[PDB]
């Protein structure tokens, strides 16, 4: 018999003999979350292991079919996604240090200690206050103060280990037959086999930037804009033509500009829609809201949420007898029980993350029907892009007049139309310049056009021509700022959220293009339209069955990915801000300094 | 003469599985088909070659009852000309099947916490069953060419696998506890007129 029957026979049993040890891991941690104790952390890592030993059983068993011999595509992808070896290629002291180096690292910026010079024996953490002090403070040198310490203190603290840790992920990577690790994490978009459909690793790069351009223009002025408001708050510290220091953005690092909503409002004068108060009156809970959430998805043509969805899960902080983790987690624990975890309260924040984690749940409920290593996400940005497109339809005033939360006398005019623009602005294309810098220099560092010497020197020699933001206290190489952003430290991928932006806003103009809908894109909503539902669900259901190539080219006609979808959302603020800015001066040199 | 003991066979205390499958022979008695159609505590009863009105005004020469526990998503297999593990190397219904398949939900009696594994099912073999045969065979499937001697390793598999039956699953992955109700009619003397 031909290896082709002997390896499809292998995967059956595989599949039919790890469906019930997924389970059983996944209802042990869940447990665990749900209360904890240290007998369910017991139970919890037990079961883990358990998993974890079965599935490197069954790759070191998988290894032997060769795939130069299998035609069908499917069963060629289950095999590499079996075969490939992960850590367990190194030698065993190799191993040993590099688990070693990742844990201490996470244990060592999870238990930072900075304390203050003017009360030695009161010191303090990083996620309550520190971020508090830097998101919520209008001090100038308080502010520097707190990012400075912090940044110095676990950077030098941290960057000797990453140092070497570069070279033995490198070579983990290398071993695999790979470039560098940089291509271990570009792999993920990678497709080949299908004529008209391919996508090489290096592709990705060539075609990032070519859409960071684009996003300029917009993104230019945006920063004049924060800048020149900012100007009133700290007037004697910013330039007209500068660019903006690090310690006023808001949060520790600048991963986003949500927390300057107050010093640079559009028109302050108005007010935002908050409808926190509206449902407060109207006595509403967490069923209610749930029970709003899937009747938008019922409504587009997608199915209801299954009976233990509702017995099970847990949808309300359980009281003080019973601790717990309520981090908003959507579960798949297989064999077709779903749940939620979250501890709501009446507000009008929640009302759009239930609507996000049922849309993580919606997916998962899509792709069930698909063998056991084909269900996932077509690439790590679908899951979050379809989770965000949700949101952002039911966070229109059209859709929330609907569900009867405002009053129908509420109008709206452009001033709150800016206002929301503004504040989505902030949040969305923000975060693009950032993310596609900090990987741009990971990619770099990593692939080793970036000697040693050199590397911190070329990190600030790029974040002011990309972001445009200079660092008010002068580093030599001791210092190690990448390494503080919780992702760097503990070994995750950050382009999933360039990708996510992009796939999202291409998703929601074809989406409400098919829906019938003229005007600005903003205002559309997917409420009442099968149409789009089917659309969306011939995406859904396939999982990593084919290329995301074709998984995107079914919804949007398209190949790629694009930025003309996103440019057209804000352009009823590109219009305002090109006129704001008639006067003043746009863009930034780097012949400039704070210090 | 006899109302005859469809309580043996629909509340019985324990079921087997479908590997080895309970048959059971239904003669000389009176049977009240009624009782069966519109008890609403089955979630399928569907009838192959006779209508399921008209069951008691018929003459049946010999009626057989088999008996056993399969998933939820597995009951569509039980049916004349369908393909599948189940369909294949299980429970073969002939393509002129005349009868009727029940199966309904058993949530409440078949699953426990930490889950229950005592039904089995076979998931290889080397062909596919003709109608309404059985295999209890427990030997070792070779999926290759290489011999491994009644010992597994490398390309040989036992062929039974356990069902895990939880209370929190889903509706697919649900134990349904299946009957099947065989007729057969020719010119002999009756057994079962209702």
């Amino acid at each position: 018999s031909t290896i082709e029957e002997q390896a499809k026979t292998f995967l059956d049993k595989f599949n039919h003999e790890a469906e019930d040890l997924f389970y059983q891991s996944s209802l042990a941690s869940w447990n665990y979350n749900t209360n904890i104790t240290e007998e369910n952390v017991q139970n919890m890592n037990n079961a883990g292991d358990k998993w974890s030993a079965f599935l490197k059983e069954q790759s070191t068993l998988a290894q032997m079919y060769p795939l130069q011999e299998i035609q069908n595509l499917t069963v060629k992808l289950q095999l590499q996604a079996l075969q490939q070896n992960g850590s367990s290629v190194l030698s065993e002291d190799k191993s040993k240090r590099l688990n070693t180096i990742l844990n201490t690292m996470s244990t060592i910026y999870s238990t930072g200690k900075v304390c203050n010079p003017d009360n030695p024996q009161e010191c303090l953490l990083l996620e309550p206050g520190l971020n508090e002090i830097m998101a919520n403070s209008l001090d100038y040198n308080e502010r520097l103060w707190a990012w400075e310490s912090w940044r110095s203190e676990v950077g030098k603290q941290l960057r000797p280990l990453y140092e070497e840790y570069v070279v033995l992920k490198n070579e983990m990577a290398r071993a695999n037959h790979y470039e560098d690790y940089g291509d271990y994490w570009r792999g993920d978009y990678e497709v080949n086999g299908v004529d008209g459909y391919d996508y090489s690793r290096g592709q990705l790069i060539e075609d990032v930037e070519h859409t960071f351009e684009e996003i300029k223009p917009l993104y230019e002025h945006l920063h004049a804009y924060v800048r020149a408001k900012l100007m009133n708050a700290y007037p004697s510290y910013i330039s007209p033509i500068g660019c903006l220091p690090a310690h006023l953005l808001g949060d520790m690092w600048g991963r986003f500009w949500t927390n300057l909503y107050s010093l640079t409002v559009p028109f302050g004068q108005k007010p935002n829609i908050d409808v926190t108060d509206a449902m407060v009156d109207q006595a509403w809970d967490a069923q209610r809201i749930f029970k709003e959430a899937e009747k938008f998805f019922v409504s587009v043509g997608l199915p209801n949420m299954t009976q233990g969805f509702w017995e099970n899960s847990m949808l309300t902080d359980p009281g003080n007898v019973q601790k717990a983790v309520c981090h908003p987690t959507a579960w798949d624990l297989g064999k077709g029980d779903f749940r939620i975890l979250m501890c709501t309260k009446v507000t009008m924040d929640d009302f759009l993350t239930a609507h996000h984690e049922m849309g993580h749940i919606q997916y998962d409920m899509a792709y069930a029907a698909q063998p056991f290593l084909l269900r996932n996400g077509a690439n790590e940005g679908f899951h979050e892009a379809v989770g965000e497109i949700m949101s952002l339809s039911a966070a229109t005033p059209k859709h929330l007049k609907s569900i009867g939360l405002l009053s129908p006398d509420f109008q709206e005019d452009n001033e709150t139309e800016i206002n929301f623009l503004l504040k989505q602005a902030l949040t969305i294309v923000g975060t693009l310049p950032f993310t596609y810098m900090l990987e741009k220099w990971r990619w770099m560092v990593f692939k080793g056009e970036i000697p040693k010497d050199q590397w911190m020197k070329k990190w600030w020699e790029m974040k002011r021509e990309i972001v445009g933001v200079v660092e008010p206290v002068p580093h030599d190489e001791t210092y190690c700022d990448p390494a503080s952003l919780f992702h760097v430290s503990n070994d995750y991928s950050f382009i999933r959220y360039y990708t996510r932006t992009l796939y999202q806003f291409q998703f929601q103009e074809a989406l409400c293009q098919a829906a019938k809908h003229e005007g600005p894109l903003h205002k559309c909503d997917i409420s009442n339209s099968t149409e789009a539902g089917q659309k969306l669900f011939n995406m859904l259901r396939l999982g990593k069955s084919e290329p995301w190539t074709l998984a995107l080219e079914n919804v949007v006609g398209a190949k790629n990915m694009n930025v003309r979808p996103l440019l057209n959302y804000f352009e009823p603020l590109f219009t305002w801000l090109k006129d704001q800015n008639k006067n003043s001066f746009v863009g930034w040199s780097t012949d400039w300094s704070p210090y | 003469t006899n109302l005859c003991p469809f309580g043996e066979v629909f509340n019985a205390t324990t079921f087997a599985s479908v590997y080895a499958w309970n048959r059971k022979r239904i003669s000389n008695c009176v049977a009240d088909y009624s009782v069966l159609y519109n008890s609403t505590s089955f979630s399928t009863f569907k009838c192959y070659g006779v209508s399921p009105t008209k069951l008691n005004d018929l003459c049946f020469t010999n009626v057989y009852a088999d008996s056993f526990v399969v998933r939820g998503d597995e009951v569509r297999q039980i049916a004349p000309g369908q393909t599948g593990k189940i369909a294949d190397y299980n429970y073969k219904l002939p393509d002129d099947f005349t009868g009727c398949v029940i199966a309904w939900n058993s949530n409440n009696l078949d699953s426990k916490v930490g889950g229950n594994y005592n039904y089995l099912y076979r998931l290889f073999r080397k062909s596919n069953l003709k109608p309404f045969e059985r295999d209890i065979s427990t030997e070792i499937y070779q999926a290759g060419s290489t011999p491994c001697n009644g010992v597994e390793g490398f390309n040989c598999y036992f062929p039974l696998q356990s069902y895990g039956f939880h209370p929190t699953n889903g509706v697919g992955y649900q134990p349904y506890r299946v009957v099947v109700l065989s007729f057969e009619l020719l010119n002999a003397p009756a057994t079962v007129c209702g």
